[PDB]
């Protein structure tokens, strides 16, 4: 089945007319929209965004160090990260292959976060202690629909309706910058797009750790925020 | 507006003692962790233990450590323990080593009933804390113009503000060809109630209530009525000392 | 460091790509507003006008072929090409080679043709 | 009046495609439907819905697996007509019979017989479809 009309001669031509001056309207709004951007406007990523768009494997960490201690001199202070978790129904996120990265070298004093499902629960928490953190608390994050209501996930033993995150520290995170007992660890906020992450807790790591350096892994535009030398794939 | 209608709906249905018979079997031993629960029972289901953990504290958790679970005592089933998030961590990697696998959690978020009268305005007794929480209840729908995250709980904690507390639930598959029966999708992960600040780790009735019927519906054949069978196919550990539920063979340590 | 935007530039210079973030630059929101697989870096700007010297406006159809911006698509290269000649239709300029652009001053002049976003109507 | 119940929004050409590719591979085959690309824009559920008003009885687990005539069952399914035909379908008496029963009903049965310029997408893209749209157009003005 043809999509267009099969057959109207002129008649159609006329519609072709209002078509095409339709075709003209959008590219002289985009001229518009050019001159727009070409004159210093500003976009809605702010200032201290760092977004290092590079594969994490590929990236070489022992840059990133050199670059901390050459013009901060503080390595990094609060650490977050939400990878590509495993269903069973790219393949190289095994979570061995989460672990393998040496984030331990990026980090000596300070806390981290990790967002995942409770599927993956278990494999987080020895994720965590495996290096020199230990597991100490959690953030969880509870959905909501357009309404207030509470977002009907699939059930594989329970109906899944919330998100868990894991805090971890090694060294000491006493280190003057840092707050304690911020506010609570529970969010509560709309179901967005794809496995998307409220913004809120950026807040919360703000309320946390102000006036310092930071690092979230595996972002997209939207995470980036001031003060983020932020990674991403996607980013 | 906020929906909380739908939030407490389960809460609306309340649904809250067997003697000694072929429905309820009682134990109370001075040692429980240590006391061998096979001869108690065997091929049961469910396997409650009510672990009041707290950083006072009710139970050390380096004990839980020489607790004994053989093969025997049962082949498919579940365990079922409570978190404290003073004493987060060093708890969630016991149990493996004892022979489960993870599978999933709970949770109970505690909704401030403090702040809940607050809005419903605009140390606590008994029936501050079971009368209070029904009158919190009937009129659910006056708050519902605030906001949600206002009436959490903001509780002392070394990292955070404590607000929830945790159900660890971990089942063992053991024998081949052999299987349980489930109910799946009862009561969704999320769930809504307020708790007192004194005591957030501690769940009182009404809400000890809600679990032990969730817990009923996930697992019905694990029950036993005295005249199907005399032998129940579901323990308990460290309930009330005047509770004694049906199905569930009750073990009180005194 | 709390010298705060200083330090951000310099890890931008350190780390970040080139069609991120200038030289010595800033953010270079130009990159953000645009998707990522579509940007008009320096270079692909002064590429297109490369292929705009090689044969100016006419039945050039090699525009794609010569690859000269990032994975060149042929619609969006198409429109990228107008802005320097500044008029909305390429009639006038069909079937000859232009080298620079002495189009924006002979166009300017006609108020009631149009003259606004640095552009004339037709 | 309003024979063989129609989709909201779709033509009786989609209508005379999907019968001739029911005719040719068989009802419940939905998937080599839409291997042959006849009918695009379609979900296999809205064409199982269709189906189900084109066949003239709403339950199609009599009809499964079935190269029969659509047309024939509707007919027939007038022929039956005493039974309330709710947007021209029977409701089977039958209830989700088990598979053997629901396997001897399908042998009894057997026996018996503007696109793009919407979505809200960017420049580029409508760009794109429309100058080839434009260049269809001319080829079909040039043919005609
Ligand atoms: N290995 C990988 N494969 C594919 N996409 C990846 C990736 N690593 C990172 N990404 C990108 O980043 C996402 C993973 S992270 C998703 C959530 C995001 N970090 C947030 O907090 O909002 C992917 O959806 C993709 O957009």
């Amino acid at each position: 089945y043809l999509d267009r009309l099969p057959k109207s001669k002129k008649g159609l031509q006329g519609l072709l007319q209002d078509i095409e001056k339709r075709i003209l309207h959008y590219k002289q709004l985009f001229f518009k929209e050019q001159n727009e951007i070409a004159n210093g406007k500003r976009s809605m990523v702010p200032d201290n965004s760092i977004p290092i768009c590079s594969d994490v494997t590929k990236l070489n960490f022992q840059a990133l160090i050199d670059a901390q201690m050459r013009h901060a001199g503080k390595m990094f202070d609060v650490i977050m990260m939400d990878p590509p978790w495993q269903l069973s129904s790219y393949d190289s996120l095994s979570d061995e292959k989460i672990q393998n990265m040496p984030i331990q070298s990026l980090q000596q004093d300070g806390f981290i976060f990790v967002w995942a499902i409770n599927a993956k629960y278990r494999v987080t928490i020895k994720m965590i202690e495996n290096w020199g953190y230990k597991l100490v608390d959690e953030i969880t994050w509870v959905k909501k629909t357009v309404n207030g209501k509470i977002a009907k996930g699939h059930g594989f033993y329970l109906q899944h309706a919330k998100e868990s995150c894991l805090i971890g520290v090694k060294g000491d995170v006493d280190n003057g910058r840092f707050k304690k007992n911020i506010a609570s660890d529970v969010i509560f906020s709309e179901r967005r797009g794809q496995s998307q992450k409220p913004e809120e807790i950026y807040q919360y790591i703000n309320q946390l750790c102000p006036n310092g350096n930071y690092l979230e892994i595996f972002a997209r535009r939207n995470n980036l925020h001031d003060n983020w030398v932020s990674i991403g794939n996607e980013l | 507006d906020n929906q909380l209608s739908l939030l407490l709906k389960w809460r609306n249905d309340k649904i809250p003692a067997s003697e000694t018979d072929n429905k309820c079997k009682v134990v109370n031993v001075k040692n429980i962790f240590k006391s061998d629960l096979s001869k108690y029972g065997a091929n049961l289901q469910a396997l409650f233990i009510n672990a009041l953990w707290k950083v006072k504290e009710g139970l050390n958790i380096n004990d839980l450590s020489n607790l004994k679970i053989p093969l025997s005592l049962m082949k498919n089933g579940i365990l079922f323990i409570w978190s404290e998030k003073e004493i987060l961590g060093q708890i969630v990697e016991i149990m493996e080593q004892k022979g489960f696998t993870y599978i999933e959690n709970f949770s109970i978020m505690f909704l401030g009933l403090n702040k809940c009268l607050q809005s419903i305005n605009h140390e606590k007794s008994i029936e501050q804390v079971t009368q209070e929480k029904k009158f919190v209840m009937n009129n659910l729908d006056i708050l519902k113009s605030t906001d949600i995250n206002n009436l959490f709980l903001r509780n002392n904690y070394p990292y955070f503000k404590k607000t929830r507390h945790t159900l660890l639930m971990f089942r063992r598959i053991g024998d081949k060809n052999q299987k349980l029966e489930l109910r799946h999708q009862r009561t969704s992960d999320v769930v809504f109630e307020v708790t007192d600040e004194q005591d957030p780790s501690k769940v009182d009735t009404m809400m000890k209530e809600y679990v032990y019927q969730m817990i009923e519906t996930l697992l019905p054949k694990a029950q036993f009525i005295p005249g199907v069978d005399k032998h129940l196919k579901m323990m308990e550990l460290f309930a009330s000392t005047d509770n004694y539920r049906p199905g569930w063979i009750s073990v009180i340590e005194k | 460091p709390l010298d705060f935007t200083q330090y951000a530039k310099n890890m931008r210079k350190d780390l970040s790509n080139q069609d991120i973030c200038l030289e010595d630059g800033a953010l270079n929101h130009s990159y953000f507003l645009t998707k990522k697989g579509q940007y008009w870096t320096p270079l692909n700007q002064k590429a297109l006008q490369r292929g705009i010297e090689l044969f100016g406006v006419g039945n050039w159809k090699e525009i794609n072929y010569d690859e000269f911006s990032g994975k060149a698509n042929i619609v969006e290269l198409e429109l990228r090409t107008c802005m320097i000649l500044g008029i909305n239709d390429i009639t006038e300029y069909y079937g000859k080679k232009i080298s620079e652009e002495e189009q924006e001053e002979i166009k300017k002049s006609n108020i009631a043709k149009g003259k606004k976003e640095n552009k004339l109507k037709d | 009046l309003w024979n063989y119940t129609l989709s909201p929004g779709w033509r009786e050409e989609e209508v005379k495609i999907l019968k001739s590719a029911l005719q040719l591979f068989g009802i419940g085959k939905w998937k080599k439907i839409m291997e042959s690309g006849c009918l695009p824009g379609k979900s296999i559920g809205q064409i199982y819905m269709q189906t189900q008003r084109l066949l003239g009885q709403q339950s199609l687990g009599d009809f499964m697996g079935l190269q029969i005539d659509l047309e024939a069952v509707f007919n027939q399914n007038m022929k039956k007509q005493d039974v309330l035909r709710k947007n021209n379908c029977i409701i089977n008496t039958g209830d989700n019979p088990t598979k053997e029963e629901r396997k001897r009903r399908i042998e009894q049965n057997r026996k018996i017989y503007e696109d793009i310029e919407n979505e809200k997408f960017t420049n580029l893209e409508i760009l794109t479809h429309l100058y080839n749209l434009k260049a269809e157009i001319v080829r079909r003005l040039a043919e005609q």
